[PDB]
C-alpha cells in the first residue's frame, strides 16, 4: 500500500470516529460509524491473503447489520419524539435496537461470534486498531444515551460477554485470540458500570487500551502470533518474555497492578449502588481469564525452552523494527495503579 | 456523574477557576511518582534495543523523565480541580437543602445502651 | 465522550438539522412546530431528570 | 448436588435478606 | 541436579490449534 | 518519639480520617439524592438548547 | 515506617550498581542494617499503638513481624547465595531485587493502617514469591497446584475485596483506628455470615487451615531455600495479622461462627503431626509441621481471649524462626547429598558434630521445650483453650505428644544410627551454613530472656 | 568517593527519617491542644514537640 | 531508520535507479563445476557487485567485524563432518543444510537491499532457488529422514514466496566424471569422500527439478565447462536477452518499496528459519541455548547494539 494512501486511509478512521464523538445530530454519528467502516476494510486486507478477506467480509457483514439497526433505531427515535439530537431516546424499542447495535460494533456478547475470527485474519497492526481504535466511538455513544438505556439488556449482555470472554480464552493458543477474548471480557466490564458511574467505563476503557497496545506493539516486535513462538523469545531478546509477562498479569487483574485498578474501581462503584452478587460473579469469571493467563505464562513464558539453530543466526541482528511508545505503554499498563485517583480527570 | 457541569464551558483541561486552587509543588509524591515512572521508561526503552540500561542515552532518560514530569503536573492539577469541584458541588448541595440532611442529635454513651456479648 | 468541538469552536457543524423547530428553507413550518417549541423551552437547562 | 444446592440457598437469602442482583443505579 | 526445563514433550502442548 | 508526640499525632490522623469517612458517607447521600431527584449539578443530561428555535414569521400563521 | 521502606528500596540501587563479586556482601551488609534498624519500632506504649502517619502505624503485633521480616533478608541472602553460583550475574540480580521487593512488600503490610491497602500489599507479596518459587525452584511439576490456586483466588482473597469494599461504603473507613471507635455489633443473620466468611477464609488458607493446607507441602517442596524461609518465617503469618486485624468487625457472630472452623485445627493438628511420622520427604514434614503449629494460632485468634492472643503471636514468632532454621537444615544436607529423601543420608552425627548440635537445638525448639518462646506461645494457647472449654487439653497434649514424636524422630533418623556407605560427599560445614543455623537460633534462644516484647498488643 | 555505593542505604535512611519528621509537622492539629497535655508553654518555647 | 516509508514519501523511488544493468544473475552448478570464477568474471565485464557463495559464517561475514565466529556460536554444523559421515548420529546433515539456507536467505536479502538500493545488479552463486538441490540429493542417498524434508518444505513455502526470481539463471554442465577428477586433483582430504551417486542426485534435481521450473520464472543459459571458460561469450549471451517472463515485469515503485522493506529488516527476512517445529537435527536444549546465548553475549562487540560497546571502542555512548 502506498504510503500516503495509507495516511489517508488512516486519518479518514480517525475522521470517522471524531465524527462519532463530536456531532450532535444522529444522521452525523451513522455517517461517522459508515466512514470508521468504509475506511477500515482496507487496512485488514493490507497483505493480501484469503484468510484477511474472509475476515473483512465477516467484519463488513457484522458492523453494516449494526449500522442498519443503528438507522433503524435513529428512526423509531424520530417516529417518536420529532427530533435528531444525539441524547437520550424516546422509545425503549429504539433503546434496545441502539443497545444491540452498539453491542454488535463492540463485539459484546450474543454478538461477540466474529471477533476471534476478524482477529486472527487480520495482521497485528490492524487487529491493534480493531480491538482499541474502534472501541472508541460506540462507547462514546453509550456515554451519551445511558438516561434511556435498559438495565437488564445492558447487565445482560455485559455478564455474558463476561462470562463468554472468559470461558472461550481458555482453549486458545493463537495470540490474536486470546486478545479477542480478552477485549469481549473487558467490553463486559466496561458496560456493566456504564449506568453507575461512566466514568469508570472511561478509565477501564483507557486501562485496557493502553494494555492491549502493549501487547499488539510486544507481538508486532517479537513477530509472534502463536504461544510456542512467544516461547521461542527468551533466547532471542530475554526483555520481551518480561514485558508479556507482566502485561498479561496486569490484563487479568493482578494486585498491584495497573490493570487491577479499573475493575476494583468497578467493584467499587457497584457496591455503592447496592449491588453485591453481580461484581462478586463478575470477578469470580475474571478469576478464570487470570487462570489461564497464568498458565499461558508460568508454563510457557518463565520456565526456558528448547531452542532451534537458526535463532543463533538471529542472535547477530538486533532489533530495527519501530517499537513506538512501547515503553511509555509498558510502564503505564503496570506500574500505575499509586496514581490511582488520576480518574478525576475523566468525570 | 457531573458530566452537566463541565458542559457549560466544555473541552477546557484546566478552567478559568482551576488558577483558585493551590497548584502542586514540584517535590509532589505524585509528580516525582510520575517521575520516576519516566526513569523506569527509559530503562525500558535502553533494555528493549540492547543498549546500556543505566549507560545510553542520558539526555533520552533526561527527556524521558522531564515529558513525564512535565505531562503529569498537568495531569495532576486537573485531578485536584476536578475533586475541588466534586467538594464545591457536594457542600453547596447540602447548604441548598437543610431539609434533606438533618442535624442528628448527638447522644454521648451514658444515654446510648450496647449490648454486651461476653467472650467466655 | 461527548467532546462538544462544536461550542468551544463556535462553529454550527449540524445543530440546524436537529429539531423541527430550527430555521427551515422559507420559514417552512413543520406541523408540529408550536408543540416541539413548547416542549424545549419547557425543558430547557432543567437537565434531563426534571425534564421527564 | 453441591453447587445446584448452594447456589438454590443463595437465591433463598436473596429472596430472604433483599439481594439485588440487577440492582437499579441508585449514586 | 539442575534446574528442570521444558522438554519438547512439554513445549509440544502449546503447539496446536487449540489447548 | 515521645509519648506526647505519638499521643497528639495519633489524634490529629484520627480527626483526618473521620472527617474523611464522614465525607464519604455524604458524598454517597448526596449522590443519591441528585440522582433521585435531578436538581443538582451532577446527573444533568442535556436538552434541547431552546436558542435553536427559529421564532421569525413563518409561512403559515398557525404554529 | 518511611526510614524503614527507604533503605528497602535503595538496596535496589545497591543491588544493580554492586560489583559482580560483590553483590551478596553488599546486600547481606545494608540488610543487616535495616535489621539494626528495625528495633526503633519498639517504642510500643501501654495504651496508644505507634502511629507514625495516616499510612502506617505499628502497635506491639506488627512490630515483633517486621522485625521479623526485616531480619529474615540478610539470612534469606546467606542460605541462597551458594546454589545460584553458577548462575547469570543478571539474573542473581534479579533473585536479590525479587527478594527486595518482597520484603518492601511485607514491611508495609504489617504497618497498613487502612485495610484496603492492607488488601493490596498482601496480595501484591504472592507475585515475587510466585517468581521465586517459580524460576529457582529446580524442578516445577504443579499439574494439581494450578486448581489449588484457582481455589485460593476463588474462596480467599476476591471475597476479601468485596467484603472490604462493603465496609468501606457501609462504615465511611476501612482505618483500622477509626475502626476501633465505629464498630458495630455483627448480628446473626446470612448476609453476616457470608460476611464473616469472606473477610475470614483468605487468612484462613493463608495460615492454613487443615483441609486447606494442601498448597504448603507443595509449594515448600518445589521452591529454592528463601522461597521456604520466607514461607515458613512471614507469609503464613500473613493471616494470623489479618484475622487479628478483622475480628475486630466479626464481633459477636464469630462466638458462633468459630465452632466449625475450631475443630478443623483442633482435630487438624492431630492429624497433620501424625503425618508427619509417615514423611519420606524431610521438607514435606517440615510443611506439615507448619500446618500442625499454625492450627494453634488459628484457634488461639478464633477464642479472641487475651491469653490466646498473646500465645498466638509468641507461637507466631516463635515459628517463623524456628521453621526457618529447620528449613535451612534440611537444605544443608540436601545441597550435599542432593536428594531430599531423609532416609537416605543418615547418621550425620558421626560426620558432622555442631551441625547434628544444630539440629538438636532446632528440634528441641520445634517440640516447645521451655522456656522457649515456642513453649511460651504453646503453653498460652492451651491455656487460653482450656478456658474456653476444659476438654481441650487432651486434643492439646496429645499433639504436644506426636509433635514430640517427629521431632526427635526427625533428629534420630537424619543424625543417629549407622551412616550411610555410599555417600561420600559428605563435606564438612562451611561456616555460612553454620552462621546461618546461628543467626537463626541465638535470636531465638535470647528471646526467652525478654519475651515481653513478642507477646503482641493486650501484653 | 572511593565507596560511594555504602551510602545508598544509610543516606536513604536519613533522609527516610528526614521525611518523617517531615510528616510530623503536617500532623500536629492538636500540639498543646489535647485534653491530656494542655499545658501553658514555658519560658523561650514556642512548640511542645517537633 | 536510513530508509522507510518517509523516504518514499520525500521522493526516493527505485526504479530511478533502475537501470538495463540491474540484473540479479545466478550462476549455479555442480560441486567442482569452475563457475566459482565465471561469476566473477560476469563481474568484471558487467559492473555488477560479486556476492561470494554463502558457506556456513556468512552472517559472521555481515556482522561485527566480520571474522568467522567459532562453530559453537555460528552453525553448530559442519561440511567436513557431513563429508566424513553423511549419515550422522548427531543430526550435522540437515542441521548444517537448514543453517546454510538461512545464510543463503540473508545472502538473497543482501543481494536484493544492493540491487534496490543501490541499481547496481549482484551475481550470486546458487541462491535460496536452488538449495534443496542437495536436499533431495541428500535425501535420495537416504542421508535425512522424511520429517527433515518436510521442515525444510515448510520454511521454503513461508520464506520464498515473498521474493523475486532472479532475472538470468546461469548453469554450468559438468558432470560426474569431471567433477570428480577435479575433486581428486583439488587436495581436500574431507571433499574426496563425497560419493558417486550424490553428485548424481544433485546433477539429477539440476536437469529435472530446478531448471524445469526457472524456465518459465526466468531465462535459463546452460552452459558446458569448456564454453564457460570464455566469459565474453556468456556476457554477450546475458546482453541480448529480451526479458519477458517473470514477475520482474510487474514491478512499480510500490512493490519494490514494500520488497525493500522487506528485505531491509534482517530479523523479518530471518523470521521463520526458526519456526516452531521441534525437530531433533536443530532443537537444541534449553540449558544449553542458555549456555551458547550467555557466551555470545560475552563475545566482544555482541554484548549491546552495535554503537554501544566500549569494550572494542564505542565513544559517546553516553550521548546516544
Ligand atoms: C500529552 C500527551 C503526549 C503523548 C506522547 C507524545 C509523543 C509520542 C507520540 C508521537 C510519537 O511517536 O513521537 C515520537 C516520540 C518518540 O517515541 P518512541 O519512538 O517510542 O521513543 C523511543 C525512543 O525514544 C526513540 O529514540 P530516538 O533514537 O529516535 O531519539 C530519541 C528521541 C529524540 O527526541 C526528539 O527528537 C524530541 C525533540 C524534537 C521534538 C519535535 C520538535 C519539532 O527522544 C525520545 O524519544 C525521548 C523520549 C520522549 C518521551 C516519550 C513519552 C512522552 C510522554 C508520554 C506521556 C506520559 C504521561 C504519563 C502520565 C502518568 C500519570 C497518569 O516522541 C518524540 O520523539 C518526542 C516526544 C516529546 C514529548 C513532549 C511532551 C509534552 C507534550 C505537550
Ligand atoms: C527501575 C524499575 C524498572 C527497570 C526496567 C529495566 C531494568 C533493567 O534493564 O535492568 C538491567 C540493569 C542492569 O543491566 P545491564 O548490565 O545494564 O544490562 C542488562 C543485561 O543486558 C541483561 O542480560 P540478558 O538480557 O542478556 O540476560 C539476562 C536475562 C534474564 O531474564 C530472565 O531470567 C527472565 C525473567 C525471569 C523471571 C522474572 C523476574 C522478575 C522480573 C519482573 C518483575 C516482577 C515483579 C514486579 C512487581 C510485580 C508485578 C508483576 O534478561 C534480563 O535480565 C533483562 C534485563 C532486565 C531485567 C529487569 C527487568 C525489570 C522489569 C520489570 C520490573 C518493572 C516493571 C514492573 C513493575 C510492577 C510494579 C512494581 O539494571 C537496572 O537498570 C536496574 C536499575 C538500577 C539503578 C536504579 C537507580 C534509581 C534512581 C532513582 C532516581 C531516579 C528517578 C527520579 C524520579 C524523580 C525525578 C524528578
Ligand atoms: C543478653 C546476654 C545473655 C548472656 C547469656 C546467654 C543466654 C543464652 C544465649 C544462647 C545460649 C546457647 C549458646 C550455645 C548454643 C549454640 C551454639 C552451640 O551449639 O555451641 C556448642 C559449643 C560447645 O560445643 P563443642 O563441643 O565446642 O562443639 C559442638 C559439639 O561438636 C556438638 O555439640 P554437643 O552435642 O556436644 O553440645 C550441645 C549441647 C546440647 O545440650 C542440649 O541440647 C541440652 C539443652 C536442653 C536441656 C538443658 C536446658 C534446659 C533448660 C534450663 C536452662 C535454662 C533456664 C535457666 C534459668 C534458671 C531456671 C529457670 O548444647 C549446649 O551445651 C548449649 C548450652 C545452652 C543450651 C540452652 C538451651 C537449649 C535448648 C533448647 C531451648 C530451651 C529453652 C530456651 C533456653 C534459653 C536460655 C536463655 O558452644 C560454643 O562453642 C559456644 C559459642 C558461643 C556461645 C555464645 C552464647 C551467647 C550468644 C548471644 C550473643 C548476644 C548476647 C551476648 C552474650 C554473649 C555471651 C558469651
Ligand atoms: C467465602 C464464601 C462466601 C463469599 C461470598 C461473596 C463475597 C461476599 C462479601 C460480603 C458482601 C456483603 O456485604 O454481604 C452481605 C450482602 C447483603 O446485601 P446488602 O448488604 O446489599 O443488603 C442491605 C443490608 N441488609 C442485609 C440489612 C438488607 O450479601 C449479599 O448481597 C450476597 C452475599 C453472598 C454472595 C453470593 C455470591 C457469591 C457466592 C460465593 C462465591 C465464593
Ligand atoms: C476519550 C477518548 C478520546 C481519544 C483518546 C485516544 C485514544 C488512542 C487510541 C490509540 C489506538 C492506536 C492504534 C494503532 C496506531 C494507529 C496507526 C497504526 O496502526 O500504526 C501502526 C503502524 C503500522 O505500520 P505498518 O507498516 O502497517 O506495520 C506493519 C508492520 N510491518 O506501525 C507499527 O506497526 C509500528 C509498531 C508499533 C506501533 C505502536 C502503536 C501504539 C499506539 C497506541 C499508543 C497508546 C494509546 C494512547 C494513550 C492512551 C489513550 C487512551
Ligand atoms: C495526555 C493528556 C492530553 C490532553 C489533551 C487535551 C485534552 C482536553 O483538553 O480534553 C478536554 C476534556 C474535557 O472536556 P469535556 O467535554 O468536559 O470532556 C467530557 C469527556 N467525557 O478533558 C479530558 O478529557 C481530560 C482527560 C484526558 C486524558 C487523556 C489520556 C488518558
Ligand atoms: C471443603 C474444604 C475444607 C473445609 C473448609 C471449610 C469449608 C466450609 C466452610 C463453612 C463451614 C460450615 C458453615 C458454618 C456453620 C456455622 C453454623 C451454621 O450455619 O449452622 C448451620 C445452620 C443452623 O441454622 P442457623 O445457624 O440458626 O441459621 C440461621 C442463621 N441466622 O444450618 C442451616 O441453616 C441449614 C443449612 C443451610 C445451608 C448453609 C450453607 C452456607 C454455609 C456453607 C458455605
Ligand atoms: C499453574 C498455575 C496457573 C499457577 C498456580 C501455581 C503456580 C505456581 C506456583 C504455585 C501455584 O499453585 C499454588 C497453589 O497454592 C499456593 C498458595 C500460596 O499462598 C496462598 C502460595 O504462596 C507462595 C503458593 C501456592 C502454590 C504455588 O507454589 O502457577
Ligand atoms: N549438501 C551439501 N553438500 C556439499 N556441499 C554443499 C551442500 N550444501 C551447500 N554446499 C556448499 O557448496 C559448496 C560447493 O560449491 P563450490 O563453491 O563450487 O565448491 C561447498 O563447499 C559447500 O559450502
Amino acid at each position: 500500500m502506498n504510503p500516503i494512501i495509507l495516511i489517508i486511509i488512516l486519518m479518514t478512521v480517525m475522521l470517522g470516529t471524531i465524527i462519532v464523538m463530536i456531532s450532535t445530530h444522529w444522521l452525523l454519528i451513522w455517517i461517522g460509524f459508515e466512514m470508521n467502516m468504509l475506511a477500515i476494510i482496507p487496512i485488514m486486507m493490507k497483505k493480501h491473503n484469503p484468510r484477511a478477506t474472509e475476515a473483512s467480509t465477516k467484519y463488513f457483514l457484522t458492523q453494516s447489520t449494526a449500522s442498519m439497526l443503528l438507522m433503524m433505531a435513529i428512526i423509531i427515535n424520530l417516529m417518536f419524539s420529532g427530533q435528531w439530537t444525539v441524547m437520550k431516546l424516546f422509545n425503549p424499542m429504539a433503546s434496545m435496537l441502539m443497545t444491540m447495535a452498539l453491542a454488535m460494533k463492540l463485539g459484546m456478547a450474543p454478538f461477540h461470534f466474529w471477533v476471534p475470527e476478524v482477529t486472527q485474519g487480520i495482521p497485528l497492526s490492524s487487529g491493534l486498531i480493531l480491538l482499541t481504535w474502534q472501541k472508541l466511538a460506540p462507547m462514546s455513544v453509550l456515554y451519551q444515551i445511558l438516561p434511556s438505556i435498559n438495565l437488564d439488556l445492558i447487565l445482560t449482555l455485559s455478564i455474558l460477554s463476561i462470562t463468554i470472554g472468559g470461558w472461550g480464552g481458555l482453549n486458545q493458543t493463537q495470540l490474536r485470540k486470546i486478545m479477542a477474548y480478552s477485549s469481549i471480557a473487558h467490553m463486559g466490564w466496561m458496560t456493566a458500570v456504564l449506568l453507575y458511574n461512566p466514568t469508570m467505563t472511561l478509565l477501564n476503557l483507557i486501562i485496557y487500551i493502553i494494555m492491549t497496545s502493549t501487547m499488539f506493539t510486544l507481538f508486532m516486535a517479537n513477530s509472534t502470533t502463536t504461544t510456542l513462538s512467544l516461547s521461542h523469545t527468551w533466547n532471542k531478546a530475554p526483555i520481551m518474555t518480561i514485558l508479556v509477562l507482566i502485561t498479561l498479569l496486569s490484563m487479568g487483574g493482578l494486585p498491584p497492578l495497573s490493570g487491577f485498578m479499573p475493575k476494583w474501581m468497578i467493584i467499587q462503584e457497584m457496591t455503592k449502588n447496592d449491588s453485591i452478587i453481580l461484581p462478586t460473579l463478575m470477578a469470580i469469571t475474571a478469576l478464570l481469564n487470570l487462570y489461564f493467563y497464568m498458565r499461558l505464562t508460568y508454563s510457557t513464558a518463565l520456565t526456558m525452552f528448547p531452542s532451534t539453530n537458526n535463532m543463533k543466526m538471529k542472535w547477530q541482528f538486533p532489533t530495527t523494527k519501530r517499537m513506538t511508545l512501547l515503553p511509555t505503554m509498558t510502564v503505564l499498563s503496570t506500574m500505575l495503579l499509586p496514581l490511582t485517583p488520576i480518574l478525576s480527570i475523566l468525570e | 456523574m457531573m458530566t452537566g457541569r463541565q458542559a457549560r464551558a466544555p473541552l477546557q483541561f484546566l478552567p478559568d477557576e482551576a488558577r483558585s486552587l493551590p497548584p502542586p509543588k514540584l517535590t509532589d509524591p505524585r509528580l516525582a511518582y510520575i517521575g520516576f515512572l519516566g526513569y523506569c521508561s527509559g530503562l525500558i526503552d535502553n533494555a528493549i534495543r540492547r543498549r546500556p540500561v543505566l549507560s545510553a542515552g542520558l539526555h533520552r532518560q533526561f527527556l524521558y523523565i522531564t515529558s513525564f514530569v512535565f505531562v503529569g503536573y498537568y495531569l495532576l492539577k486537573r485531578q485536584d480541580y476536578m475533586y475541588a469541584v466534586r467538594d464545591h458541588d457536594m457542600f453547596s448541595y447540602i447548604k441548598s437543602h437543610p431539609e434533606d440532611f438533618p442535624e442528628k442529635d448527638k447522644k454521648t454513651y451514658r444515654e446510648v445502651f450496647e449490648e454486651f456479648h461476653p467472650v467466655r | 465522550p461527548f467532546f462538544d468541538v462544536q461550542k468551544k469552536l463556535g462553529v454550527d457543524l449540524d445543530h440546524w438539522m436537529t429539531i423541527q423547530s430550527a430555521e427551515q428553507p422559507h420559514r417552512i413550518p413543520a406541523r408540529c412546530h408550536a408543540f416541539e417549541k413548547e416542549w424545549i423551552e419547557c425543558a430547557h437547562g432543567i437537565g434531563s431528570i426534571r425534564a421527564e | 448436588c453441591a453447587y445446584m444446592g448452594l447456589t438454590a440457598a443463595l437465591v433463598k437469602m436473596g429472596q430472604l435478606e433483599g439481594w439485588k442482583v440487577f440492582a437499579e443505579p441508585k449514586v | 541436579a539442575r534446574q528442570w526445563q521444558p522438554d519438547v514433550e512439554w513445549a509440544e502442548q502449546y503447539g496446536g490449534a487449540v489447548m | 518519639d515521645a509519648p506526647e508526640k505519638n499521643y497528639e499525632r495519633t489524634m490529629a490522623i484520627l480527626q483526618i480520617e473521620s472527617e474523611k469517612a464522614e465525607l464519604r458517607l455524604k458524598e454517597l447521600e448526596v449522590r443519591r439524592l441528585m440522582r433521585a431527584k435531578g436538581d443538582g449539578p451532577w446527573f444533568q443530561y442535556p436538552t434541547i438548547d431552546k436558542a435553536l428555535i427559529d421564532h421569525s414569521p413563518k409561512a403559515t400563521p398557525d404554529n | 515506617m518511611l526510614k524503614y521502606i527507604i533503605p528497602t528500596m535503595m538496596l535496589m540501587p545497591l543491588t544493580w550498581l554492586s560489583k559482580n563479586s560483590m553483590i551478596w556482601i553488599n546486600t547481606t551488609l545494608h540488610s543487616l542494617l535495616i535489621s539494626l534498624t528495625s528495633l526503633l519500632l519498639l517504642n510500643q506504649f501501654g495504651d496508644n499503638s505507634l502511629n507514625f502517619s495516616l499510612t502506617f502505624f505499628s502497635d506491639s503485633l506488627s512490630t515483633p513481624l517486621l522485625i521479623l521480616t526485616m531480619w529474615l533478608l540478610p539470612l534469606m541472602l546467606m542460605a541462597s547465595q551458594h546454589h545460584l553460583s553458577k548462575e547469570n550475574l543478571a539474573r542473581k540480580k534479579l533473585f536479590i531485587s525479587m527478594l527486595i521487593l518482597l520484603q518492601l512488600f511485607l514491611i508495609m503490610t504489617f504497618t497498613a493502617t487502612e485495610l484496603i491497602f492492607f488488601y493490596i500489599m498482601f496480595e501484591a507479596t504472592l507475585v515475587p514469591t510466585l517468581i521465586i518459587i517459580t524460576r529457582w525452584g529446580n524442578q516445577t511439576e504443579r499439574l494439581n497446584a494450578g486448581l489449588y490456586f484457582l481455589f485460593y483466588t476463588l474462596a480467599g482473597s476476591l471475597p476479601l475485596l468485596v467484603a472490604l469494599i462493603y465496609i468501606q461504603n457501609t462504615m465511611g473507613s476501612l482505618n483500622f483506628l477509626i475502626l476501633q471507635y465505629w464498630v458495630q455489633p455483627m448480628p446473626n443473620s446470612w448476609s453476616n455470615t457470608f460476611m464473616w466468611l469472606a473477610c475470614m477464609m483468605a487468612f484462613m488458607v493463608k495460615m492454613p487451615l487443615y483441609g486447606l493446607h494442601l498448597w504448603l507441602p507443595k509449594a515448600h517442596v518445589e521452591a529454592p531455600i528463601a522461597g521456604s524461609m520466607v514461607l515458613a518465617a512471614i507469609l503464613l503469618k500473613l493471616g494470623g495479622y489479618g484475622m487479628m486485624r478483622i475480628t475486630l468487625l466479626l464481633n459477636p457472630i464469630t462466638d458462633f461462627m468459630a465452632y466449625p472452623f475450631i475443630m478443623l485445627s483442633l482435630w487438624g493438628m492431630i492429624m497433620t503431626s501424625s503425618i508427619c511420622l509417615r514423611q519420606t520427604d524431610l521438607k514435606s514434614l517440615i510443611a506439615y509441621s507448619s500446618v500442625s503449629h499454625m492450627a494453634l494460632v488459628i484457634v488461639a485468634i478464633l477464642i479472641q481471649t487475651p491469653w490466646s492472643y498473646m500465645g498466638a503471636t509468641a507461637l507466631m514468632i516463635a515459628h517463623g524462626l524456628t521453621s526457618s532454621m529447620l528449613f535451612c537444615l534440611a537444605n544443608s544436607n540436601y545441597e550435599r547429598v542432593h536428594s531430599r529423601t531423609m532416609i537416605l543420608a543418615r547418621g550425620l552425627q558421626t560426620l558432622l558434630p555442631l551441625m547434628a548440635a544444630w539440629w538438636l537445638l532446632a528440634s528441641l525448639t520445634n517440640l516447645a521445650l521451655p522456656p522457649s518462646i515456642n513453649l511460651i506461645g504453646e503453653l498460652f494457647v492451651v491455656m487460653s483453650t482450656f478456658s474456653w472449654s476444659n476438654i481441650t487439653i487432651i486434643l492439646m497434649g496429645l499433639n504436644m505428644v506426636i509433635t514430640a514424636l517427629y521431632s526427635l524422630y526427625m533428629l534420630i533418623t537424619t543424625q543417629r544410627g549407622k551412616h550411610t556407605h555410599h555417600i561420600n560427599n559428605i563435606l564438612p560445614s562451611f561456616t555460612r551454613e553454620n552462621a546461618l543455623m546461628s543467626l537463626h537460633m541465638l535470636p531465638l534462644l535470647l528471646l526467652s530472656l525478654n519475651p515481653k516484647i513478642i507477646l503482641g498488643p493486650l501484653y | 568517593r572511593d565507596h560511594w555505593i555504602h551510602v545508598l542505604v544509610p543516606v536513604g535512611f536519613v533522609f527516610g527519617y528526614y521525611l518523617d519528621r517531615k510528616n510530623d509537622e503536617k500532623l500536629a492539629a492538636f500540639r498543646n491542644k489535647s485534653l491530656l497535655y494542655k499545658r501553658e508553654l514555658k519560658p523561650q518555647e514556642e512548640v511542645t514537640w517537633k | 531508520l536510513q530508509y522507510g516509508p518517509l523516504a518514499y514519501i520525500l521522493g526516493e523511488k527505485t526504479t530511478k535507479k533502475m537501470t538495463e544493468n540491474s540484473k540479479l544473475i545466478t550462476v549455479d552448478g555442480n560441486i567442482c563445476s569452475g563457475k566459482s570464477k565465471l561469476a566473477k568474471e560476469v563481474a568484471e565485464k558487467l559492473g555488477l557487485k560479486h556476492f561470494p557463495e554463502a558457506g556456513i559464517h556468512y552472517a559472521d561475514s555481515t556482522t561485527g567485524d566480520g571474522k568467522p565466529l567459532p562453530v559453537r556460536f555460528s552453525g553448530n554444523c559442519s561440511l567436513e563432518k557431513f563429508y566424513d559421515d553423511p549419515k550422522s548420529n548427531d543430526g550435522n546433515s540437515y542441521r548444517l543444510q537448514a543453517w546454510l539456507y538461512a545464510s543463503r536467505l540473508l545472502q538473497y536479502a543482501d543481494a536484493l537491499e544492493h540491487l534496490l538500493s543501490t541499481g547496481q545488479g549482484v551475481v550470486l552463486e546458487r541462491s535460496i532457488y536452488s538449495d534443496f538441490v542437495f536436499l533431495e540429493a541428500m535425501y535420495r542417498q537416504g542421508f535425512i529422514r522424511k520429517q527433515c524434508v518436510d521442515h525444510y518444505n515448510q520454511v521454503k513455502k513461508v520464506t520464498v514466496c515473498e521474493y523475486l526470481p532472479p532475472h538470468v539463471v546461469i548453469y554450468v554442465d559438468v558432470p560426474v566424471s569431471e567433477v570428480q577428477s577435479r575433486i581428486q586433483k583439488k587436495g581436500n582430504p574431507h571433499e574426496m569422500k563425497i560419493t558417486s551417486a550424490y553428485l548424481q542426485d544433485i546433477e539429477n534435481v539440476y536437469k529435472g527439478t530446478f531448471l524445469p521450473e526457472m524456465s518459465e520464472k526466468c531465462e535459463v543459459l546452460q552452459y558446458s565447462a569448456w564454453e564457460a571458460e570464455d566469459a565474453e561469450k556468456v556476457v554477450e549471451d546475458i546482453q541480448y536477452l529480451k526479458y519477458d517472463k517473470g514477475p520482474w515485469l510487474d514491478q512499480d515503485d510500490r512493490k519494490l518499496h514494500n520488497l525493500r522493506m522487506l528485505v531491509q529488516d534482517k530479523l523479518e527476512v530471518l523470521n521463520y528459519t526458526s519456526i516452531p517445529v521441534f525437530l531433533p537435527e536443530v532443537t537444541i536444549g534449553a540449558h544449553q541455548s542458555d549456555r551458547v546465548f550467555q557466551e555470545f553475549t560475552e563475545l566482544p562487540g555482541r554484548k549491546y547494539r552495535a554503537g554501544y560497546n566500549e569494550d572494542v571502542g564505542d565513544k559517546w555512548i553516553w550521548l546516544k
